[PDB]
């Protein structure tokens, strides 16, 4: 009779009440995904802050970092299913333009990223980690950046920059052409849906998370800005 | 060395393919009338998911499914009368497939994670947590109350003992990464479409693999048997959909059309076989006269890409469930 | 006359113009699910106020205009200056809401999604409403408003002539409640609003000045405020002002004032819908 | 590894096959059988509907 349609509506207004509840706190949190080369300084970002998932919280909002190790491959299929994500975390050591290249590989990775159809939206945070090994790498002698990056001869410093306290110019314009080659691949496809940050970190430094916290304001209030006529 | 020889037995088969070729089903199906326009309606639209849907599962009877959303949540729903029976939690957010069991007890759960989950409905906890695998997870069915098969990231394929929690066996030997699969209406073999060009069918009991086709030139996201066994209908990325025949290997039609160059997400076909419901990336699905490669109706409504497809047992209603975090019942 | 019937033909298209936008706009929104978000409540809100607008006073007070002469009765006088008053603060006090809606979800956009819900965004537009409506049947259908000196008194009893006639405490109140405060709030969350827009800028070109990766923020600021300041102010000031000088303001200038601001409902859909969503729900209805 | 995959080949190539022509006119019966059996080829009546 209808005992079994009351019984029903009552499940589902129990369902659909357990639903808003965690829907308050599914929208009350951010996504973030975290993909970056092996050995390339994911394993000390997490530390310091099939799928492995770290969640911090910093001034009271949920962040949700995924890290996955997954199977080594260049097809990324499972990529499409963090179309939906706050920002996608992308750490790359900066030292490893001579090993083998590495760095051209993580380029090659970034703008397979960038172009992707699914990530049409997603901005990227990026790490350019190992900051201390290629500064020592970059003073010594034993290896030059020109010769495994032609382009570094003809390249020049900014005129306007952000040098540290203290630091050598030569290492200066090192990892400005490795933020540079970055910032070039995000500019030539972007249509202002989406930006790039680059950071300078180190395996040392902790502020870290308030830099992931403030490049994710800086994208919500650019997503906001952007849906009305703004920006 | 074996290279020459594979090459050899490759031409070899190829040849054999084109000798068994003589006729097209274009040709023997041209005189039939044409199966006309079909006109699709949403009876009833399915609300409660936060966010966007992968998979979904009709029941045994066609009353009940079960849905598989991003959320987290593995909610069963009552088609007739747009109530959720059950809203599961999940372990882990990322999912990417479901099933529901012929038994009507049984729910499978995979995602990212490489764990298969099972869920007894009638007792809502996690059963068995089926772990092996590699890769991420692409999609799971239930032979039997005991059995199950998954397809991963991995190359592999394998059929699990749900009682044992092992794998009784491991289906290998192929290339790209598994997306789907679908079992024969005896429950006795089943296909796997990958990333891979190649789409092969696997014998259950033998463990190996008889047939390949390798009529497609993308990744395969979605694959479905006719209705009697004998072929089936795969979707890839290619905006093509073909159908291949199980007792000659070469591929009978392609569904295409030049308007569309999106990929195709997921198929499943009618009670008789007649009409190819294809899921697409253009926020819509298409309906395909099988016998005839010729597009009888369009099934639009969803602002976003269509992710999941299935039609019910007693073939009266078609479900798709699409990265809109809706549900949407046709007929 | 010839004068007479041009009147009528720009009333007509008025009319013609706010009732097209405004069920364009409340359609596109509840027909599709997709258009339903808690900035669009507001958004069908302020549609329903200039739809009424349009529907009830603008016609009933172009055929007074023309007629020159009230032939309904005085409560139905009374009724529709009360509907009058309640779709001008209505539709106000829902702009400045969207207003503020847009300044917390930019300047606080972590915070943004637990201040407004679905459920708590249908308390604003009551609260909207019910204020506007105190505002405006209350001192109307109540007998608050009517002035004293000997033409209002002479104005009200005859039931054939339909004029509006104000107190100095209703009419300041009034337009306090309806414009000058919205004004206020819109000047200063907009004025943030910009300040942030040009900060991001700023840290942009910072990012990346030398490739080549605010006149944007600019103009839709001004298509945004001039046109509610530029089509409501006018009349409001000389709101004010015939109730503190009773010389200094002529009837035909009012009227033409009122309907410079009634213009605005009509105006209001061409500002707020305007995204690609509303384009594309556009032309599907209308084809 | 390449012995596997010559094998497997070998083993998968000795398959006995029938013409197009046969397999599409067993589909083209199949269906032609079980048309009337398919809600979704024909409307069903609003009685016999379910969901309605
Ligand atoms: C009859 N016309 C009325 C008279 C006064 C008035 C209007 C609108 C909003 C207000 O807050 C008012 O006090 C005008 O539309």
């Amino acid at each position: 009779q209808r005992n079994e349609e009351k019984a029903q509506r009552e499940a589902n207004k129990k369902i659909e009440k357990q639903l808003q509840k965690d829907k308050q706190v599914y929208r009350a949190t951010h996504r973030l995904l975290l993909l970056g080369a092996g050995e390339s300084g994911k394993s000390t970002i997490v530390k310091q802050m099939g799928i492995f998932e770290t969640k911090f919280q910093v001034d009271k909002v949920n962040f949700h970092m995924f890290d996955v190790g997954g199977q080594r491959d260049e097809r990324r299929k499972w990529i499409q299913c963090f179309n939906d994500v706050t920002a996608i975390i992308f750490v790359v050591a900066s030292s490893s333009y001579n090993m083998v290249n590495r760095l051209q590989e993580a380029l090659n990775l970034f703008k397979s990223i960038w172009n992707n159809r699914w990530l049409r939206t997603i901005s990227v945070i990026l790490f350019l980690n190992k900051q201390d090994l290629l500064a020592e790498k970059v003073l010594a002698g034993k290896s030059k950046i020109e010769d495994y990056f032609p382009e570094f001869a003809r390249y020049t410093t900014p005129e306007d920059a952000t040098p540290e306290p203290g630091e050598d110019p030569r290492v200066t314009r090192a990892k400005y052409f490795i933020r540079d080659e970055f910032l070039r691949i995000s500019t030539a496809s972007g249509d202002g849906r989406h930006y790039c940050y680059p950071h300078f970190t180190c395996a040392v430094d902790t502020e870290n998370i308030r830099r992931v916290f403030n490049d994710c304001r800086d994208i919500i209030q650019r997503m906001h800005l952007r849906q009305y006529e703004l920006l | 060395q074996l290279r020459q020889e594979a090459e050899q037995l490759k031409n070899q088969i190829r040849d054999a393919r084109k000798a068994c070729a003589d006729a097209t089903l274009s040709q023997i199906t041209n005189n039939i009338d044409p199966v006309g326009r079909i006109q699709m309606r949403t009876r009833r639209t399915l609300r409660g998911h936060l966010a966007k849907i992968y998979a979904m599962h009709w029941g045994t009877d066609s009353r009940l499914l079960v849905s598989a959303s991003q959320d987290g949540k593995l909610i069963i729903w009552d088609s007739y009368t747009t109530n959720k029976v059950h809203a599961i939690p999940l372990r882990s957010s990322w999912v990417m497939t479901c099933a529901y069991a012929p038994s009507g007890n049984y729910v499978a759960c995979g995602g990212l994670d490489n764990i298969c989950s099972i869920y007894n409905l009638k007792t809502v906890r996690v059963s068995r947590e089926l772990a092996g695998h590699t890769g991420y997870l692409s999609c799971c069915r239930f032979l039997d109350d005991n059995q199950i098969v998954t397809s991963s990231g991995d190359t592999t394929c394998a059929l699990w003992d749900i009682e044992t929690g092992q794998q009784t066996t491991t289906f290998t030997g192929h290339t790209g990464d598994v997306m789907s699969l679908s079992l024969a209406p005896d429950t006795r073999l089943f296909v796997s479409g990958a990333c891979d060009a190649s789409a092969k069918l696997w014998d259950v009991r033998e463990g190996m693999c008889r047939q390949t086709f390798t009529g497609h030139e993308s990744d395969i996201n979605a694959i479905c048997f006719f209705p009697n066994g004998n072929a089936f209908a795969t979707g890839s990325d290619d905006a093509t959909c073909r159908l291949f025949d199980l007792r000659a290997d070469q591929e009978l039609m392609t569904y295409s059309h030049d308007n569309i160059i999106c990929g195709i997400t997921s198929v499943s076909f009618s009670k008789s076989g007649r009409l190819l419901l294809a899921g697409y990336d253009d926020f819509n699905c298409n309906v395909w006269d099988a016998l005839k490669a010729d597009r009888a109706g369009v099934l639009a409504g969803h602002d976003n890409r269509v992710s999941c497809l299935g039609v019910t047992d007693d073939g009266m209603a078609v479900a798709t469930g699409s990265w809109d975090s809706f549900l949407k019942i046709w007929n | 006359e010839v004068w007479v019937v041009g009147m009528g033909i720009v009333m007509s298209l008025i009319v013609l113009a706010i009732v097209f936008g405004n069920v364009l706009v409340i359609t596109a929104i509840a027909k599709f699910e997709r258009l339903q978000t808690v900035t669009n409540y507001f958004i069908t809100s302020l549609a329903c106020a200039d739809l009424v607008m349009g529907l009830a006073v603008v016609p009933f007070g172009a055929a007074h205009i023309l007629t020159k002469t009230w032939t309904f009765g005085n409560f139905w006088c009374e009724f529709w200056t009360s509907i009058d008053v309640l779709c001008v603060t209505a539709s106000i006090e829902t702009l400045c809401v969207i207003a503020v809606d847009r300044y917390f979800a930019i300047t606080s956009p972590f915070k943004y999604q637990s201040l407004l819900t679905k459920n708590k965004a249908r308390v604003i537009i009551l609260m909207v409403w019910i204020v506007s409506g105190l505002t405006s049947f209350l001192p109307i259908q109540m007998h608050w408003y009517r002035a004293t000196h000997q033409e209002a008194i002479n104005c009200y009893a005859e039931e054939t002539c339909c004029d509006f006639f104000t107190n100095q405490a209703y009419a300041i109140a009034s337009s306090i409640v309806s414009f000058y405060v919205p004004l206020v709030i819109m000047v200063f969350v907009y004025s943030r609003v910009f300040q942030e827009a040009k900060r991001q800028l700023q840290k942009i070109d910072k990012s990346e000045g030398r490739f080549h990766v605010e006149h944007k923020a600019l103009k839709t600021l001004g298509i945004i405020m001039g046109t509610f300041t530029l089509c409501w102010l006018p009349f409001f000031i000389v709101n004010i002002v015939h109730v503190i000088q009773d010389n200094l303001i002529r009837k035909e200038v009012y009227i033409l004032l009122n309907w410079i601001g009634y213009v605005n409902s009509g105006f209001n859909p061409l500002i707020y819908c305007r995204s690609p969503d509303f384009r594309i729900a556009f032309q599907e209805l209308l084809c | 590894q390449a012995r596997k995959l010559v094998e497997q080949l070998k083993m998968e190539a000795n398959i006995d096959r029938i013409k197009v022509s046969k397999a599409a006119a067993d589909l083209m019966a199949y269906c032609e059988a079980h048309a009337k059996e398919d809600p979704l080829l024909t409307p069903v009546p609003a009685s016999e509907n379910p969901f309605r």
